[PDB]
């Protein structure tokens, strides 16, 4: 349908000009603070939206889309992600890696967690 | 308003050792259901356009819990639904 | 120069063009026991920008919109790292804690692996 | 080819040295720079920056010197090199 590929769109592009911005801010000589920030940020955010998604399920697709597929989707990045771990290989700074690969993937599936958490205590 | 997706869920017949249960097809596209039952876990899948499922292999007289999941995409779901049967 | 407009439309183009091909890829690949569309998202993404770092050190007279497009825009729309997260924390819920390490283990060491095969491609074609 | 295209040393102590590039506007995020004897050390400037002061070297041993300009987080053009005789 032409409005999915317009919410999508829509929220892609608010989502990628968020993510850059984050990093043009955020990203040091020594750290990618940025991408960092943007994957956790979305990590939470996709938690909330999950738990908002099962508590209204009138919402349309398109908001679906829109929201998830779309701005968070665009906010958060693996490839970016890959691309800074692999140039830290090859500097031969091992363990700072594998501190960023823990911090993305285990710090991201932390921050849905909590975004589950905080939706499931703001209902009851 | 709505609640759970499904809304209904129902075993509309049954065998000392399997069940047939069936719920009701929701408006919005469903990926896939995820079926879990257990004593009161086994669990299986069904394409989004079903709308029953057998589950057999069970033990009579014994009280299962049957949770339907509706999944909208491949990173969430709805609200489960889930009855309660003795075999 | 780097926050001007162009770039503004450079990066929603791309990220566009990202988004819907994930989003396209999820609905003809994501299956009801592995996320394959998903997977399949982050593995091209990864690979796309092993190429396109090694391309870009190799074409140091491209204007910056190109990389912003592709990268930041395009493979910042292909790959999710929210998408892969949602569905390991559905995995863990479920119980299904061998199949949640798995998925993180092929995202991760199969992303990284995909990227390092994206560098050695182009620098193996530069020879 | 590299950047940046141009590396000269433009004074030196016995020492330390001050290195010297052609810093383009707005597109490098930072550089980072290696140097060590022919491990290896390193230290980041912003990338607004020209010019890098590399200290604590030792007399009469030859060091390589490597600048690396980083456009962004997740890659940087082919570095460039000199050897120096402190
Ligand atoms: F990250
Ligand atoms: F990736
Ligand atoms: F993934
Ligand atoms: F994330
Ligand atoms: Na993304």
């Amino acid at each position: 349908a032409p409005l999915n590929f317009i919410a999508i769109g829509i929220g892609a592009t608010l989502g990628a000009w968020l993510r850059w911005v984050l990093g043009l801010k955020l990203n040091g000589a020594g750290w990618p603070w940025g991408t960092l920030t943007a994957n956790l940020v979305g990590g939470y955010l996709i938690g909330v939206m999950v738990a908002l998604i099962a508590s209204h399920p009138e919402w349309p697709a398109w908001i679906r889309l829109a929201a998830v597929t779309g701005f968070l989707g665009g906010l958060t990045t693996f490839s970016t992600f890959s691309a800074e771990t692999v140039d830290m290989l090859c500097r031969g700074v091992y363990a700072t890696a594998a501190a960023y690969a823990g911090a993305s993937l285990a710090g991201s599936l932390a921050m849905t967690g909590l975004g589950l958490a905080t939706v499931r205590l703001l209902l009851r | 308003s709505v609640s759970s997706v499904p809304t209904k869920l129902e075993v509309v017949a049954a065998t000392p050792t399997s069940l047939l249960i069936s719920w009701d097809a929701y408006y919005d596209e469903v990926m896939y259901y995820r079926i879990t039952y257990g004593e009161t876990v086994q669990e299986f899948t069904v394409p989004g356009s079903s709308s029953t499922a057998t589950i057999s292999g069970l033990k009579p007289g014994v009280d299962y819990t049957i949770t339907v999941y509706a999944y909208y995409d491949s990173y969430g779901h709805w609200s489960p639904i889930s009855i309660n049967y003795r075999t």
